[PDB]
Order: C-alpha cells, then structure tokens, then sequence
C-alpha cells in the first residue's frame, strides 16, 4: 500500500503541507494543484525535503516576527484610508470609530512588552471595537433598501475576526509569542477596511 | 492637444 | 509596499540553503514559488504563516525522528572483533542512545541537567574510544580517520552553542535538530571507522 | 536494493511517537520491563511494519472500559486496608497504618464526590489533611528512631511528595477541561505511592 | 542558467536575518534574480559580494540603496541625453532600396524618432508639451500609413514577421500613451523618457526587418 511504500521523514508533506495547500484549493485552485505537485515532485525525489525546507522556515521566525510587527506599526500611517464621503452624522461617526480603532491597533507593538501597561490597553482595544460595533448597527438600520448578501457578511466576518483576536490576546499570555497579536491584529485592521469600502455602496 | 492623441490609439 | 517581501527574505534564503543537499529541488521549488507569488501577491506569506501555525505538530514530529535516530541500522557496524573496535561501537551506541532520549528530558529542568552532565559524560568517553583506536591503523593512512574526529567535534561545540542558547530562548527544536546532527555525525564515525579498517 | 528494509516507513511512526515515550518514562522506575517490552516493539514492528499502529487503535478502541476500569480500582482502593498493613504494636506505627488508610478511604470517594462540585472542594480539603496528616506520621517515625533503610526511604518520602504534588497539578487541570479520568489516574499513582511508603517501612 | 552558492555563502547568509538586512532580499535578490538569466556570471559575483559585505556589517545594502536614490538627478540628466542621442540614425536604417515609397518610410521614421528625442526639452513647458504631444500623434499617425502602404504593395519577403513589429511598435505606442498619463499624475518625468526611448527602438526594428 501507501502507506508502507511512503519513508517516515515525507510525514511534513502530509501533515504540514497537504493542510495548508486544502486551505488554498479553496481560495486558489491553480496555485494549490501547481505548488502541491511541485512538493510531491520534489518529495518523491527527495525524501526528508519538505522537513528541510520547514524546519529552515521556522529558523527564520524573527524575520516574521519583524515584518509582522512593522505591518502592524506602518498602519498607522493609513488610519483614515477609506473614509466615506457621505454627508451623514453616522457616516461621520462609522469613520471616526474606524480611524480610531486602527489607530490604537498600530500602537499594540508599543504598549505590549510590558504585560502590565498592555491589560490597560486591552480595555480600550475593547471599548474601541464595541464603539465600532455600535456605529455599524447605527448605520445598518437606515441603510438597507439596497445589497444584504455582501452587507450583512461582512458585518459577520467582523465579529469573528475581533472575538478571534481576543482569543489570540488569552492565548498570549500563556504563550509569551506577540506575534500571533500581531497577526490577528493586521487583519482586524483589514477587516475594518473592508467594511469601510463595503458600506460604500 | 491630448484629444488627437487618445483618437489615434482609439484608431488602433 | 511588499506583501512579497517574504518572498525574497525567507523562501530564497531557504531554498539557497538547501542547494548543497538538493540543488535540481531546490531549483524547481523556487520557481514554483515565484510563478505562484506573481499571480498571487501575499500568497507565500500566507503560506508561511500557516506552516508557522503548525509549530506543534512540527515540533512532536522532529522529537520522534531524534528518538528514531538512536536504534542500531544496518550499515553502521564495526565488523573487527578487536576490544577497541567493539568498546567504539558501544560507546557510539551509548551517546546515541542519550542523544535520542532528549525530547522526554527537556521539559523537566532538573532531570534535562542531569542528561547534559550525562550527554557529556558519553560524548567524552566517545572521544576516548575515538583516539584509543587510531593505534590500530598505518598512522601513515589517518587521513579520514582525523578528519572526521574533527568534523564530530565541530558538531559536538555547535550542540553546546545550541544548548547554551536553549536556555536564552526556550526553543527547544534546535536542541532536537542539533542532537539529531550530532547523531548522524556519531555514524558517520562509524562509516569512516569501518571503511579504512 | 535492502535500502527499503532499513528506512523507517510512515506507518511506523507511531512506534516514536508513542510507545519509546511511554518506555523512556518507564525506564526510570522499571528498566528491566522497559528493555524487554520497547526490544519486543522493535522486533515486530521491523518485522512487519504498522504493527504498533494497529495496537495502538484496539487500545484506544477500548476507551470507555479503561475509563470505567480506572474509576472501578479507585473504588476499590478502599478494600487494601489490613493489606500492606505494618504488623507493629508500636502506637506510632499504628498512627502510620491508621493515616494511610484513610489517605486511600478517602481518595476512594472521589467518584462519588466529583460530580458534585460542593462536595468536592470539601473532599479536596480532607484530602489536604489526610495528605500533611500522613506526611507528618511518616516524619516522626523517622524522627524517633533513625531507621535502618538509608534515603531509601526519604526518596521514597520524595516520591510521595512528587507525586501529590502532581494531583494537586492534575486537579488544577481538571478545573480547566473537565476531564475526570485524570483526576482518578492520578489518586490511583497517590494510592500507590501510599502503599511504597508502607512496604519499605517493613523490611 | 541559474546562480550557485558556496558553503560560506550559505552560512553568511543564514546569520544576516536582522531588519537591518531585510533590503539586501527585497531590493537586491529580485536585481539579482533577473540578471541570471542574461548575465549569470555577474549576477553571482555582485549577489557574492553584496553576502559578504552585508553579512559583515549589517545595514550597508540599505545605505548603498539610499545613497543611489539621492543621487536620482544625476539619472534623470543621464536618462534625458539617452533620449536626445536616440534619434542618431547610424545611417544602416537608410533603405538601400531606391524606391520613393522606402524614401517616403525613412523620412517618416527620422521624424517621428526627431521629435520623440526633443521632448526632455519641452517637457517643462505644459504649453509646448501639448504642441509636442500633438506632433508626436501627426508622426506615429503618418508613419503607419506609409507601413500599410509599403506593406501590401511591395515587399513581402521571406519575412511576414514584419506583420508583428507592426503590432509590436503599436503595443509600445498604446504604452507610451499611458506612461504620458500617469506623469500628468506624477510629475516623474523619467517614465516618460525611458518609454519615448523604448517607441524609438521599436521604429528602428521595422526599419531592420526590411534589411536582414
């Protein structure tokens, strides 16, 4: 069979990479088949590869750590990226909301360090989210004569994403790694955007 | 000035 | 901006690296990666991260292949019935044994200091067994025998330097890959021992 | 090519995986066991690969029978009471058999007290009392004799303490993920330290 | 082919994971990457030097980089005379042919590469620049007129290759359009004479293929 044939050292192929390319397939059907077959070329070939390859891409995990981290700083820079041009005092108030929870999202790598100081800012975080929270609501109940598939979705994506990263900030202090923060942090980040261009139309 | 420009490649 | 940097800083250093071993895999796997991230921008961060998220399931897999690296395979095997020969192959057997026993020590700080004073211990009494033997061939046909003395002590220090900075880090899959080096090292002393005998 | 016989197969990972753990923490308190039964793995599973893999899953197959079982023998642990007894008339040595029996008495209710969580946190608390209570009869029979056994026994006494501090661990965790069949794991391994402080006293 | 890596190489390069460090990959590698498949021993001996040095003393990529960036006037200057010495027909254009319709062609094709070559020198004057714009559409739009009429009525060789420097030059030239665009937008002139160099060449490949 398969399974006898297979040497024990390719177990990364399967265990590691198959997840990550079945996560792809569903994004980006070319791009998984492509870089699947290539692994199980080179595999195939070369047994012990792919853990080679792996266990060189966690050594580099401070060159992560950084580029996550510096996405995250570097945002601030675009606190008031999609600001509605819409007249309205809730759409005066959504960005505001919006702009503001960016802004104190950016700051996470500064206030992190020392864990005190950070139990303070995970009050605001989440006061931020909750104000951002209610504007959308705010803005929702009069702005629906048009578009909800695409509407309420994203107002959906939001909530897990906030609540994700709030499972990420537990997970942090019983594991010490700012960068999984940092990760969830930058999506949020998009994730506010997202709904900042989406409620737009 | 532009126009005679965006005309030619409209051409093409 | 540069979703692609990533790329370029960790994918090419990590397929550059990997040319020595594989150099045709490493080309087609860089090229895979590259037509990927031009069609697809943040692909192969997204890719990273998510092996990265992994870290678990990478860590349990590199301690059982450390404890697999330790049971005598057949082509290592000194065939001189000779006592200096044997006591080699004992003591080879003893530092890989201790070498491959690691991932169920480290997480207890008292009994993994034991093991280092144990890991020396044998890595030591190897080294014995080591120079004990080099009477036993032409000392004019020690080429081999030098050279790979030397190349398993080189690994010997670099597990040091690992541990030493295990304890600033608390990464303990470089104290697995690293005794796991040490392990392959241990046989090919053993390879270059039985080859010019 | 012999190549394919001596690499490793996948399906023989489980062998790494699994039981070399289980036989290196073995090794420390049982070595004779833990080299015949990890040379008996190897031996099968290099003769015929996935071996070890197939063991594995009828053993977790049975989940619920070892579950029910490690609950049964901590009931059970109630019964070995004029079992590993010391047949000393001494009123110390009675202390001693007196304060672990109930030690074992009252682990042995645990099944009946872990679902009711009131009741349980007292149960706890006389555990704690049944443990420093013991604790303190095994370090007054040390202390007014000056036995003939050397760190024999205090390493014996270090184990206990080793040992009960990894319930009160286990019980910490329990609070966590709910799972009793830890909590009754780690009473039997109390129960059993209990009974190796006993028998080393005899001889 | 593609660029090997010495052991000291791989070593250097696996210590240099510092912030500091991070332009050598995002800036330079990609450089390097492109180089290889024209010049593959450049390529090496530059990525070589640049391991070392990096690896040596952290943050010299990143100062070299932003040293070339300060200095993008002298480019800018350099990239004018490029555009303004492009129109020097080497005379090996000139259609030996005698024909009126391969003198109407090479005339055409002096003066569209004429004008093109001027505009580092109107292009600070929005009011000319338009006239120069306009010039420039007058050219391309007289140029394919007498390919059309020399294409169908005389030669058709060997070569119907001439069919796609056709379609070559008009890609160029669409490309062109944009790049004028995007300046209005910007203010970088470099775009726009790096992409009037580029339209230039291409002129001259339809006046080769006629030849070789």
């Amino acid at each position: 069979n398969e399974a006898e044939t297979t040497s024990m050292v390719s177990m990364p192929l399967y265990a590691v990479m198959y997840p990550v390319f079945n996560e792809l397939e569903r994004v980006n059907l070319s791009a998984a088949q492509t870089l699947r077959a290539a692994f199980i070329k080179a595999e195939k070939e070369n047994p012990g590869l792919t853990q080679d390859i792996i266990m060189k891409i966690l050594e580099k995990k401070s060159v992560e750590v950084n580029f996550t981290e510096s996405l995250l700083r570097m945002a601030a820079d675009d606190v008031e990226e999609y600001m509605i041009e819409r007249p309205e005092p809730e759409f005066q108030d959504l960005n505001e909301k919006a702009r503001a929870l960016k802004q104190i999202l950016s700051k996470i790598p500064d206030e992190i360090n020392d864990r005190v100081r950070f139990l303070q800012t995970i009050k605001d975080i989440a006061s931020a989210i909750k104000e951002l929270l209610d504007t959308v609501n705010n803005v929702f109940k009069k702005y629906q004569y048009q578009n909800r598939r695409a509407l309420e979705h994203q107002k959906k994506e939001f909530v897990k994403y906030s609540k994700s990263f709030s499972d990420t900030l537990k997970t942090y202090f019983k594991d010490g790694k700012a960068i999984n923060v940092f990760v969830s942090a930058n999506r949020l980040i998009h994730q506010t955007n997202l709904i900042l261009q989406t409620f737009k139309t | 000035a532009t126009r005679e420009l965006d005309e030619l490649m409209a051409s093409l």
